RNA sequence: UAUGUGAUGGAACCUCUCCGGAUAAUUCUAUCUCUUCUG
C-alpha cells in the first residue's frame, strides 16, 4: 500500500508539472537505477547555459511535495523504507516501485500502449483411468551412464516467468542466481531427437494407453538434473522494441514493449544419466550431442530475433553395470552422494545433418553511427541527451553494437517494399513475406543476430539547436546532444553478424533474401536513427567522382517569369542595414495525401522517381563552424568542426539553409515559429487621458476576487540625512 | 522592486485598472510604471490579407481550453490544419510524417584545408540575442515577415581588428562576453551527395533549381553572418535518376506549371526575396548598426536607436524601409 | 441508415475517409482510433479548434453504439459473410464490449466507497449496475455466437470452445439473463460435456 | 498429514508476431529602469 500511494503522489507531481508522457520512460528508469547501484550513484544534471551555471533537468529536478530536488526526495523515501523494513534492499525497494508506476501509468496514461494479447491458449489438463490389465513385461534396465558438460551462453538468452495473476520478467532463484529449468532442457532434447528420427509425436496428453514409440519410449528413461548460474547473479538488462507504421514511416499509436534479457557468458552446469539395457549410446543422443557441441540450435525463447544459443563444452561420461559392479555404483549411489572419481572420455566426432544454414554478414558504415537508449540516457552522470546502446560480456567493457531486431525489421521493409506486400492483410495469405517471417498463427525460418561493431570506436559531441524564423536564433536555451561513433570514409566502421536459415525454404524465399541483403550492402537503408542527416550511410565515397566543373542543366527562373528583379545601383555613401524582413505571401497550398512509403513505386495520380544527387560547394567568403570543445576558462577558444582531425561540414547545416530558402520560395508556413509568446513593451510616463489607473490594495484572507480600493498618500523612509537647518543651507554653495 | 515568490497574495500591495466593463479588474501592475504586457498571443498576430503561415502542426494550447481537449482526450483530431500539409512540411517531413529527402556530409579532397588569418584564432565581438520588439513597436502591430541577412565584404574590418596590438584603442577586448574561432580561406571546395526518395518531377526541379541557383546570388552559412560571415555557392554535378528515364526540359516545364499555380502572376515578393540573395562584392559598401544612444559634440551620425524613432522612421512607419531590402539610414559624414 | 454511415461495410471494418465531416470529435476518435484507415496514403486532416457543448469526457455510449452495430449486422448479414470475415467482426465486437465493462466496473468500484458514506443512497448508481448488467448479457451473447462457430480440429472437441462455453454461462448467469442461459445450456448439452453438477442443472435453467 | 496385493505426471519450451523510429542550421542588436513636487 505504501507503494501504490508513492506511485500515486509521484504521478500528481507529473500531471501538475504537465509532463504526462515520461511516466513509462520514468517507470523503466527506476529498474535501470535499481542495476545501476546505490552506492556510486550520481543522477546527471542541467545542459549548463550561459557561461558555467547548471541548469535544471527536466525529470530530476521536479517539486514533489516541497521537496524541489526529487534526488533527495528518492533517496530519503528509500533510507525510511529500509528503517522501517528489515531484510530490504535497493533492489526490491526499486522493483516494488517500477511496477506501482507501470500500473499508475497504465491507469491515468491511456493510449501509450498496444491489445489483441489473449489467443490460442486455454490450458487443459486430464487424467483418465485404465480399463485393461496392461499384463507384464520381461526386459529391464541393465546399465547406467552418467554424462558430465557445461553449457556456455554464446548469445543473450530469455526465459519467460509468468504467473496468472515486468509484464514479463526472466526467471531466477530467490537468492537471484539465475536458472535453467529442466522442463526446457527437456524439451529441446525432445524436439531435436523428433527432429532427428523424423517424427510427429504429439503425446496427445492423457490417452487410453502409453503411447510407445521411440520418442516416448527413450525419454522415458532419460534424468536431467536442474541447473543454476554458476558465476553469474546480477540482475539483468532491459530491450526495448517498436512497431512502425509502413504509411508514415513512424511509430504505431501503441508500439512499444519491454524484455528483461540475461547477459551472455554465463555458465550452466549439465547432467544427464541415462538408464537402459545397451551397451552403448542410441545413435540419435549421440547426434543431439554432436548437434549441441557446435551450437547450431536455440534454446531460449525469443529464437526470431537470436537468442539462446548454447555451446556444450568438457564432455565424459562413464558405463556402470548393475550386474556384477552393484558395490561400485552403491558406493557414490550414481555419483549424487559423492563425486565420481574417474572419468572416462567421449569423442562424438562430426556430424553436418542440423537443419540451420549459417552465413556471415560483413556491412562497412562510412558515417556517423548513433542510436537512441531513452531510458539509459537518464542515468548517465555526462548528461548527454542521447546515447548508443551497450550490452556486457562475462568473458571480458562495453561493446557497441546494433541489435538484430533492427535488422530483422530492415529486412522485412526491404522485402516489403520490393514486393509490394507490406499492406497486404497476412491472415491466412502464406506469401514471400508470411513465409521467410511469418505471421501470427505461424513461425519464422530466419534466426538473426546481434550486429558486433569491431575494433575501438570512439564517441564524440554533436550539438543541434532550432533556429526561428521570424527572428534569426535560438527559439529557446535547449540544446541538443548525442554522442556517435565516428566514422569516416577512410576509417569506416565494420559490423559483424550471422543469420541462420532453415534448410527447408523455397528457392524464392532465398532469391528475396539475397536481394534485399544487396540493396542493404548497396546503402538503400541507413543504419540506426538521424538517417536524413547523413548518420549511418552505407557505401558513402563522395570523392570518388573528380569534383564538380562548371554548371550542367543551367535555367534561369527570373527571365521565364518576367522579373524585373531591380537590378537598380547601389550608392557609396549610404550605410545599410545588417537584415531585412521578406513579407509573406497569398496563397498556400496544401495536399492531404503525401506519397507512400511502403510502395517503391505506386502512380496513383502522377510518376514517382528516386535516385541520389552529386554537389560541391565552395566558399566565397570565410567560414566559421565552431566546434563542441573548447580550450580555455574565461575566453573559450574554438576549433573548427572534425571528425577525428578530419574537417568536414555536418549535413544539418546545409538542411537548415536549403528548408529556410524553401520556405521563401514556394510560400510554404513557418515550419519553426514560437506562436507561444506574448510581448510586454512599456508605459509612457504621459501622453485622451495619459493615465487612469486607480489605487487598490489586496484584502483580507477572503475570496481572491474581492479587492479594496485605496487614496495613495506619501510615506518617509527613503531620505539622504537628517539634520538641523544650517547643515540644509550648506549643502549648497559647491560651484556655479 | 521585490517580485513576488508566486500567485496572488491576500494583502499584497499592487495597482489596478478598471473601466465600466462589468465591474471588473483586467490587469494587474506591481508599480504606477512597469511592463503593460499584451493580451493576445503572437500566432494571430499575422496579417489578415496574407494566407495560413502558422505551422502544419498545431498546438491546442492558443487558449486554455487545451485542458479541456486534453482531459477529454480528443488531442490527436484537432492537430494538423483541415487542408493538410505544405509543401515545405510535405518534403521535408514533419514530427508525424518522414522526410524524403537526406543530406550528407561534406568533406575535403585533402585532409587540411587553408585557414584564414594564417591559422590565428579570430576575436569577434559580442553578439547579443534580437530582440523581437523593435519591428512591433505598438500593440496594434504585425508581424513583419521572414527576416534575411544581406552580403558584404566586412569580414576585413573585424581580422584587421583582431591581431592587433593591445595599446591600439581599436583593438578587441578578450572578455568572457566574446568567443574565438578558427575559420576557413576562400575557394575551398567540399564534396557532398543529397539522397532523395519517392520525389515528383516538380519537386526535383524546384529542389534542383534552390540548390544551384543563378551564378549572380549566393548562400549564406555559419556564424557571424551579419558580419559577412559564411557566403557560400553550391554547384550540381550530376542527377542519378535510376533505371527511369527523366530529361531537364520536363523537370522545368513541370517547375514552371507548379510556381504558376502557386504565385499566379505575382513579382513583387519574389523580387523582393532574389534582392536579398545578390551577392555584393564592392569593398566600399559598408554595413552597422545604429549603435544606440549617439553621444559627443559634432556631426558624429545620425544615428542611435532612440534617436532614429524620432524624425525619419517613426513608430508607425518603421514596418516600412525594413520590408523594403537594401535602403540605408544615415549618409557618411 | 439511422447510424454513424462511417463503417465501408460491416463485414470490412474500414473507413474511407469522411470521418471529419461530423462534428462529434468522440465519434472521430473513436472511429479513428479502432478502424483500418483505407486507403494507400497517410492522410492528414484536423477539425478547428472553439467548439462548444464540450466533449462529453467520455467514450463509453459511443463504442456501446458500435458494439450493438456490429451485433445487429452479424445477426441480419451473417449468412452471407466467411468464416474471417465473422471472427473478424465478432473479435472485434468481444473487444469493445470488454474495454465498455471494464470501465464501468472500474467507475462502480470507484464510486462505491463513496457511496458507502453517503448513508445507502438508492440513486444513479442501481443504473451504472443496470448498465453493467446489459453489457454483461451482451458480452454473453457475443461469446455463444463465437463459440458457435468454432472449427473442429482434432477428434475430440477443441477446449477453446469448451472455455468459450464456460465464459458465456458465467456472463449469462451473473447478468440475470434466462434465454441466453438456456441457450448456452443446450450447447453445451450437444458438446457431450458434463461439467455442470446438480446445483447447475440443465432441467432447472 | 498418508492407509497397504496396482502412481510412465522426467507425461507438456510461455511459446509465436513487431527498424527506439520521426522533426529541429549552436545560432545572435535595442535599450534597461518609475515617482517628480506647486516652480
Ligand atoms: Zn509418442
Ligand atoms: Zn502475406
Ligand atoms: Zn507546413
Amino acid at each position: 500500500n505504501n507503494m501504490l500511494n508513492l506511485a500515486g503522489t509521484i504521478s500528481e507531481a507529473f500531471e501538475r508539472e504537465d509532463k504526462l508522457v515520461h511516466l513509462r520512460l520514468f517507470a523503466d528508469t527506476v529498474r535501470e537505477l535499481r542495476r545501476s547501484d546505490i552506492e556510486t550513484l550520481d543522477l546527471p544534471k542541467g545542459h549548463a547555459d550561459r557561461l558555467g551555471k547548471p541548469s535544471d533537468h527536466f525529470i530530476w529536478d521536479i517539486e514533489i511535495n516541497k521537496k524541489v530536488k526529487l534526488r533527495n526526495w528518492l533517496f530519503w523515501i528509500f533510507n525510511e523504507f529500509r528503517d522501517t523494513y528489515a531484510y530490504f534492499d535497493w533492489r526490491t525497494f526499486c522493483e516494488a516501485l517500477g511496477q506501482a508506476l507501470y500500473l499508475e501509468a497504465k491507469k491515468q496514461v491511456p493510449n501509450q500502449f498496444s491489445s489483441e494479447r489473449p489467443v490460442g491458449a486455454t490450458p487443459a489438463m486430464e487424467v483418465k483411468t485404465p480399463e485393461h490389465d496392461p499384463g507384464r513385461a520381461a526386459q529391464g534396465p541393465r546399465y547406467e551412464w552418467l554424462i558430465k558438460g557445461e553449457l556456455v551462453s554464446q548469445t543473450p538468452f530469455f526465459f519467460g516467468w509468468s504467473t496468472e495473476a515486468t509484464n514479463l520478467k526472466l526467471l531466477a532463484a530467490r537468492d537471484g542466481r539465475l536458472r535453467l529449468p529442466l522442463s526446457v532442457l527437456r524439451g529441446i532434447l525432445r524436439r531435436d531427437i523428433k527432429v532427428v528420427l523424423d517424427n510427429k509425436c504429439r503425446a496427445e496428453l492423457a490417452m487410453k494407453q502409453p503411447c510407445s514409440c521411440p520418442v516416448c519410449n527413450l525419454m522415458k528413461k532419460i534424468t536431467i538434473r536442474d541447473s543454476f548460474s554458476s558465476n553469474y547473479a546480477e540482475p539483468p538488462k532491459i530491450r526495448h522494441k517498436i512497431r512502425l507504421d509502413p504509411k508514415s514511416g513512424t511509430v504505431a499509436k501503441g508500439a512499444l514493449f519491454d524484455s528483461e534479457v540475461g547477459p551472455r557468458g554465463v555458465v550452466f552446469p549439465f547432467e544427464l544419466r541415462l538408464r537402459s539395457a545397451d551397451d552403448t549410446l542410441p545413435q540419435a543422443l549421440k547426434t543431439v550431442f554432436s548437434w549441441w557441441q557446435q551450437g547450431t540450435v536455440s534454446f531460449s525463447g525469443d529464437a526470431g530475433t537470436g537468442k539462446g544459443i548454447f555451446c556444450l563444452r568438457n564432455l565424459k561420461s562413464i558405463r556402470w553395470d548393475l550386474k556384477t559392479e552393484m558395490d561400485k555404483y552403491a558406493a557414490t549411489l550414481g555419483g549424487r552422494k559423492t563425486p565420481v572419481g574417474k572419468w572416462d572420455k567421449c569423442h562424438i566426432p562430426d556430424d553436418k545433418t542440423y537443419p540451420w544454414v549459417k552465413e556471415t554478414v560483413e556491412i562497412s558504415v562510412c558515417s556517423p553511427f548513433i542510436t537512441k537508449d531513452p531510458v539509459n540516457s537518464l542515468i548517465d552522470s555526462a548528461g548527454y541527451d542521447a546515447i548508443c546502446y551497450t550490452t556486457v560480456d562475462l568473458e571480458k567493457k562495453d561493446i557497441y553494437l546494433l541489435k538484430g531486431e533492427s535488422f530483422r525489421g530492415m529486412l522485412r521493409t526491404a522485402v516489403g517494399r520490393g514486393e509490394n506486400l507490406l499492406l497486404r492483410e497476412h491472415e491466412d495469405c502464406s506469401c514471400t513475406l508470411c513465409r521467410i517471417f511469418g505471421n501470427e498463427h505461424n513461425a519464422g525460418k530466419i534466426r538473426v543476430e546481434d550486429f558486433i561493431i569491431q575494433g575501438e570506436p570512439r564517441t564524440k559531441l554533436v550539438d543541434r539547436v532550432a533556429i526561428d524564423r521570424f527572428t534569426a536564433g535560438a527559439k529557446d536555451k535547449f540544446k541538443f546532444d548525442a554522442a556517435p561513433i565516428v566514422g569516416t570514409p577512410t576509417n569506416k566502421l565494420k559490423f559483424r553478424g550471422n543469420i541462420w536459415i532453415h534448410r527447408d525454404l523455397d528457392g524464392l524465399a532465398c532469391e528475396s533474401l539475397k536481394l534485399a541483403l544487396e540493396d542493404i550492402e548497396n546503402g538503400l537503408y541507413p543504419f540506426g536513427g538521424l538517417g536524413n542527416a547523413g548518420f549511418g550511410w552505407v557505401n558513402y565515397n563522395p570523392l570518388s567522382h573528380p569534383a564538380q566543373e562548371e554548371n550542367k542543366a543551367d535555367f534561369s527562373l527570373t527571365k521565364k517569369m518576367e522579373l524585373n528583379w531591380s537590378m537598380k545601383e547601389l550608392s557609396t555613401d549610404k550605410i545599410y542595414w545588417p537584415h531585412y524582413f521578406l513579407p509573406f505571401g497569398k496563397k498556400v497550398l496544401r495536399e492531404k495525401t503525401p506519397p507512400s512509403h511502403a510502395c517503391i513505386d505506386e502512380n496513383e495520380d502522377s510518376e514517382l522517381y528516386s535516385g541520389k544527387i552529386v554537389c560541391t560547394l565552395e566558399t566565397r567568403t570565410p567560414l566559421i563552424i565552431p566546434d563542441s570543445e573548447f580550450q580555455g576558462e574565461e575566453h573559450k577558444s574554438y576549433d573548427f568542426f572534425n571528425l577525428n582531425g578530419e574537417l568536414c561540414i555536418p549535413g544539418s547545416e546545409i538542411r537548415g539553409m536549403i528548408s529556410s530558402v524553401f520556405e521563401a520560395l514556394t510560400n510554404s508556413c513557418m515550419r519553426i515559429f514560437d506562436e507561444k509568446k506574448r510581448l510586454s513593451w512599456r508605459m509612457n510616463p504621459n501622453k485622451n487621458r495619459r493615465e487612469l489607473d486607480d489605487f487598490i490594495p489586496g484584502r483580507v484572507t477572503n475570496d481572491r476576487k474581492m479587492e479594496e480600493m485605496k487614496e495613495y498618500r506619501y510615506p518617509f523612509y527613503d531620505q539622504a540625512i537628517t539634520a538641523n537647518d544650517k547643515q540644509n543651507k550648506y549643502f549648497d554653495q559647491w560651484e556655479a | 522592486i521585490l517580485p513576488k515568490d508566486g500567485e496572488l497574495r491576500p494583502g499584497d500591495l499592487v495597482y489596478f485598472r478598471e473601466d465600466k466593463k462589468t465591474n471588473t479588474v483586467t490587469d494587474i501592475i506591481p508599480v504606477r510604471i512597469s511592463r503593460t504586457v499584451d493580451d493576445e498571443v503572437l500566432a494571430r498576430k499575422i496579417p489578415d490579407d496574407v494566407g495560413d503561415v502558422r505551422p502544419c502542426v498545431r498546438e491546442i494550447l492558443d487558449k486554455e481550453k487545451q485542458k479541456e481537449i486534453a482531459d477529454a482526450g480528443v488531442k490527436e483530431v484537432f492537430q494538423h490544419h483541415p487542408d493538410g500539409l505544405c509543401p515545405a512540411c510535405s518534403l521535408f517531413g514533419t514530427t508525424f510524417y518522414k522526410g524524403r529527402i537526406a543530406f550528407g556530409f561534406a568533406f575535403h579532397k585533402d585532409k587540411d584545408p587553408e585557414l584564414a588569418n594564417n591559422g590565428k584564432h579570430i576575436t569577434l565581438p559580442l553578439l547579443e540575442r534580437p530582440r523581437p520588439t523593435w519591428s512591433m513597436p505598438k500593440k496594434e502591430s504585425r508581424v513583419p515577415g521572414r527576416k534575411f541577412y544581406v552580403h558584404h565584404q566586412g569580414w576585413e574590418r573585424v581580422i584587421k581588428h583582431s591581431n592587433l596590438d593591445e595599446s591600439d584603442p581599436n583593438a578587441t577586448k578578450q572578455t568572457v562576453n566574446n568567443r574565438s574561432v578558427q575559420a576557413i580561406k576562400e575557394e575551398q571546395k567540399f564534396q557532398f551527395e543529397v539522397r532523395f526518395e519517392n520525389l515528383r518531377e516538380w519537386e526535383l526541379g524546384l529542389l534542383v533549381y534552390v540548390l544551384q541557383l543563378e551564378p549572380q546570388f549566393a548562400h549564406k552559412l555559419g556564424m557571424g553572418k551579419a558580419l559577412g560571415f559564411g557566403s557560400v555557392r553550391i554547384r550540381v554535378g550530376e542527377i542519378h535518376s535510376g533505371p527511369k528515364e527523366l530529361d531537364e526540359s520536363r523537370l522545368v516545364s513541370s517547375a514552371m506549371k507548379k510556381m504558376e499555380e502557386i504565385w499566379d502572376r505575382d513579382k513583387n515578393v519574389l523580387e523582393k526575396l532574389f534582392r536579398l540573395l545578390y551577392f555584393n562584392e564592392s569593398k566600399d559598401i559598408k554595413v552597422r548598426y545604429p549603435k544606440l544612444q549617439k553621444e559627443k559634440e559634432e556631426e558624429e551620425e545620425e544615428s542611435g536607436y532612440m534617436e532614429l524613432a524620432k524624425e525619419e522612421y517613426q513608430p508607425e512607419q518603421r514596418r516600412n524601409k525594413l520590408t523594403n531590402p537594401w535602403e540605408g539610414w544615415g549618409n557618411i559624414l | 441508415s439511422s447510424a454513424f454511415s462511417g463503417l465501408k461495410i460491416p463485414e470490412l471494418s474500414v473507413d474511407p475517409a469522411e470521418v471529419f465531416k461530423s462534428d462529434n470529435p468522440q465519434l472521430v476518435s473513436v472511429l479513428l482510433d479502432e478502424f483500418e484507415l483505407q486507403e494507400q496514403r497517410p492522410f492528414f486532416s484536423g477539425l478547428i479548434p472553439e467548439k462548444q457543448i464540450n466533449i462529453a469526457l467520455k467514450k463509453s455510449p459511443q463504442l456501446k453504439k458500435l458494439a450493438c452495430h456490429l451485433l445487429e449486422a452479424y445477426e441480419i448479414n451473417g449468412r452471407r459473410w466467411k468464416h474471417a470475415d465473422r471472427r473478424r467482426v465478432l473479435e472485434k465486437a468481444i473487444r469493445l464490449l470488454e474495454k465498455v465493462s471494464n470501465e464501468l466496473k472500474g467507475d462502480i468500484q470507484k464510486l462505491e466507497n463513496n457511496v458507502k458514506e453517503s448513508g445507502k443512497d438508492s440513486e444513479e448508481l442501481n443504473k451504472t449496475r443496470e448498465k453493467h448488467g446489459e453489457i454483461l448479457a451482451d458480452m454473453g451473447r457475443a461469446y455463444l455466437h463465437r463459440a458457435k462457430i468454432i472449427r473442429p480440429k482434432g477428434f475430440t472437441i477443441p477446449a477453446k470452445k469448451k472455455e468459450s462455453l464456460r465464459k458465456a454461462l458465467d456472463f449469462c448467469k451473473e447478468a440475470k439473463a434466462r434465454h441466453l442461459a438456456g441457450l448456452v445450456g443446450l450447447e453445451m448439452d450437444r458438446c457431450d460435456m458434463s461439467d455442470f453438477d446438480s446445483e447447475n442443472s440443465l432441467e432447472k435453467l
